[PDB]
């Protein structure tokens, strides 16, 4: 039941600013009012960050992904490589009750969409291999990170309430981690899904880079302020 | 002191001769609850298995499976582990496993073997002469037999060829032993390869019903899944043992401890990499960790020329594991043998602290 659209989705491909978004917590351990140095995957400060106002985009190392949601309009993504029966695909769908991961080599249409009056993106899904359930994800900034690392697939969340009214605050909000998957795939592209009436989104997309940096951990273990050793001098 | 100096005379002054450290006294492991068992009362006690050559077909992944008390059961006839022992099975884990489970003769029960043929060997199923898992056979007589005959049950019986290990084949094409064709009837040449099982209560051993359940295991490079679940004894606070908290090893006192883990830490370092508190996958509560008292020994003698009576020293340990005189506890650690005055002299041996010791007894 899956038809192409008319009009093109040509949404605008504007540039902005990254500022100091996109940290989350390396690990696990807990630390108490210190610096800590630490080399990794992150999202360089002030880089340039995409804006769509959905085409296959490469994944790379890791994608950061945000959302100015209103009113809940995203509600998936799709991951693979060859993106058809040939190949693993994994797909997230995060409907009202609960949320839905399904590793298996769906048949999807062109134009992806979930159908409102449950998945109707795919034309079948045949040897299916992990399947997981869990509690629903979610004015409001959607931030998360997704990594993929020797067979395992990590994602990190935060949610803001945000009343300003354009661009990205400049503030600090670390990203803790929300779920881990222990399946064995090679991802290079991905997609967004949207439950549209049959009847014109925006989002920021960035793209990770390995580097160095500090971490300031306050007295009660969270991260409130971090410095990009690969910058002007100062920080240096 | 005789002994560290390599001499047969001292004199007087303090020395340093060995070290002291606490034992260890026993172990303790935690894990988290036992939960999220494999479903296997739907396999091994169901209701009805189908035919040899048609076998049920189980994935098996991602739960919590315990073959001791699967091995443990005496309702089954055959327990024939080839690749791992069936004691060892419950340690060693794979990223997936394979249920193959039918019904066949109870004369035929010995033709699901590695390096076996035979017609159900060759025509319904078969396994690889390196095949590693176990088998599991038992008799059913008095349910999968019936007193009209069990011919719901199905066996090939002609093919042209063999079967590949871990392959089923349901087809019903009319076996055409001779070069006579057939238009879709048997003739002189053509035969069904199919012949449904003759069960009947009555039918002795051999040709009564057996279940028969193989499972094979596979190891990908996929993260592993199932495992044999890990037993958690108790755990013991305030004495110096070593602890295994879900494969984080280390020995110590373990203490109750007031930090406030953020709710998705599991354990805490304070600074050069050394864990301090860790959080038990159980009770749920932070826990602390101290290393085990040690420190330097030393004696103070007056000298070989004028006595044999010594005092002993044990630096920076507290006066509560010493292993026959007074003792004295000091901000330099404890002292044995010696006796506390309330005078004040000049200082013959320094101690530390802003005391010292002289000869008088010591
Ligand atoms: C949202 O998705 C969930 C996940 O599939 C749906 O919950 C399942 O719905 C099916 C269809 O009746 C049931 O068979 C399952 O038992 C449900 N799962 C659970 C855990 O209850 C849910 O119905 C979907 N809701 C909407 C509005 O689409
Ligand atoms: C259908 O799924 C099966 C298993 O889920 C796939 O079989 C695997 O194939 C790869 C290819 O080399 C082997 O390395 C594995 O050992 C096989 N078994 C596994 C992964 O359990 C099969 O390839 C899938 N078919 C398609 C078209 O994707
Ligand atoms: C870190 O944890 C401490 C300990 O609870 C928090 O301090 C309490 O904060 C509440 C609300 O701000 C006060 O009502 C309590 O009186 C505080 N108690 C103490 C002992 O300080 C603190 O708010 C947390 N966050 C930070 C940034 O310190
Ligand atoms: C593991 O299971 C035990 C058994 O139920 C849980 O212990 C219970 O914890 C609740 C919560 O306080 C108590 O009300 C019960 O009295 C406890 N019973 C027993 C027998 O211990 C324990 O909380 C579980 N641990 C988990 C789920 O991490
Ligand atoms: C050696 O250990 C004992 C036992 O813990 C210590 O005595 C404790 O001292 C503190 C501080 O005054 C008290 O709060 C505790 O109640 C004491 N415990 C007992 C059982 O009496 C003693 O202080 C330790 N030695 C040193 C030098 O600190
Ligand atoms: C992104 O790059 C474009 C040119 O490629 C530039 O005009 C824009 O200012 C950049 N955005 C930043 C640095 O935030
Ligand atoms: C993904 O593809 C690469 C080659 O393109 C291969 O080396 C790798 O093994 C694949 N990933 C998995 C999980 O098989
Ligand atoms: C089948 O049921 C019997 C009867 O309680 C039980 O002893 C046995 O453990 C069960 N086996 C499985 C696999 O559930
Ligand atoms: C102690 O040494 C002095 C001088 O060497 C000596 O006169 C005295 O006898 C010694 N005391 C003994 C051996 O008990
Ligand atoms: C003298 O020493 C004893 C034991 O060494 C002690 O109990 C006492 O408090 C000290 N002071 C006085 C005034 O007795």
């Amino acid at each position: 039941q899956c038809v192409n659209l008319r009009t093109r989705t040509q949404l605008p491909p504007a540039y902005t600013n990254s500022f100091t978004r996109g940290v989350y917590y390396p690990d696990k351990v807990f630390r108490s009012s210190v610096l800590h140095s630490t080399q990794d995957l992150f999202l360089p400060f002030f880089s340039n960050v995409t804006w769509f106002h959905n085409p296959v985009l490469p994944f790379n190392d890791g994608v950061y992904f945000a959302s100015t949601e209103k009113s809940n309009i995203i509600r998936g993504w799709i991951f693979g490589t060859t993106l058809d029966s040939k190949t693993q695909s994994l797909l997230i769908v995060n409907n009202a009750t609960n949320v839905v991961i399904k590793v298996c080599e769906f048949q999807f249409c062109n134009d992806p969409f979930l159908d409102v009056y449950e998945s109707g993106v795919y034309s079948s899904a045949n040897n299916c291999t992990f399947e997981y359930v869990s509690q629903p994800f979610l004015k409001n900034l959607r931030e998360f990170v997704f990594k993929n690392i020797d067979g395992y697939f990590k994602i990190y969340s935060k949610h803001t309430p945000i009343n300003l009214v354009r661009d990205l605050p400049q503030g600090f909000s670390a990203l803790e981690p929300l779920v881990d998957l222990p399946i064995g795939i090679n991802i290079t592209r991905f997609q967004t899904l949207l439950a549209l009436h049959r009847s014109a989104a925006a989002y920021y997309v960035g793209y990770l880079q390995p580097r160095t940096f500090l971490l300031k951990y306050n007295e009660n273990g969270t991260i409130t302020d971090a410095v990009d050793c690969a910058l002007d001098p100062l920080s240096e | 002191t005789k002994c560290t100096l390599k001499s047969f005379t001292v004199e007087k002054g303090i020395y340093q001769t060995s070290n002291f450290r606490v034992q260890p006294t026993e172990s303790i492991v935690r894990f988290p609850n036992i939960t999220n068992l494999c479903p296997f009362g739907e396999v091994f006690n169901a209701t009805r298995f189908a035919s040899v050559y048609a076998w049920n077909r189980k994935r098996i992944s991602n739960c919590v499976a315990d073959y001791s008390v699967l091995y443990n059961s005496a309702s089954f006839s055959t327990f024939k582990c080839y690749g791992v022992s069936p004691t060892k099975l419950n340690d060693l884990c794979f990223t997936n496993v394979y249920a193959d489970s039918f019904v066949i003769r109870g004369d035929e029960v010995r033709q699901i073997a590695p390096g076996q043929t035979g017609k159900i060997a060759d025509y319904n199923y078969k396994l690889p002469d390196d095949f590693t898992g176990c088998v599991i056979a038992w008799n059913s007589n008095n349910l999968d037999s019936k007193v009209g005959g069990n011919y719901n049950y199905r066996y090939r019986l002609f093919r042209k060829s063999n079967l590949k290990p871990f392959e089923r084949d349901i087809s019903t094409e009319i076996y055409q032993a001779g070069s006579k064709p057939c238009n879709g009837v048997e003739g002189f040449n053509c035969y069904f390869p199919l012949q449904s099982y003759g069960f009947q209560p009555t039918n002795g051993v051999g040709y009564q019903p057996y279940r028969v359940v193989v499972l094979s295991f596979e190891l990908l490079h996929a993260p592993a899944t199932v495992c044999g679940p890990k037993k958690s004894t108790n755990l013991v606070k305030n004495k110096c043992v070593n602890f295994n908290f879900n494969g984080l090893t280390g020995t110590g006192v373990l203490t109750e401890s007031n930090k406030k883990f953020l709710p998705f830490q599991q354990f805490g370092r304070d600074i050069a990499d050394t864990t301090d508190a860790v959080r038990d996958p159980q009770t749920l509560e932070i826990l602390d960790i101290t290393p085990c008292s040690f420190g330097g020994v030393s004696v103070i003698t007056p000298g070989t020329n004028t006595s044999n009576q010594v005092a002993v020293l044990y630096q920076g340990v507290n006066c509560t594991e010493v292993p026959g005189s007074n003792v004295f506890q000091t901000r330099a650690g404890c002292l044995i043998g010696a006796e506390h005055v309330n005078n004040s002299y000049e200082c013959d041996i320094p101690i530390g602290a802003g005391i010292c010791a002289s000869y008088q007894s010591i």
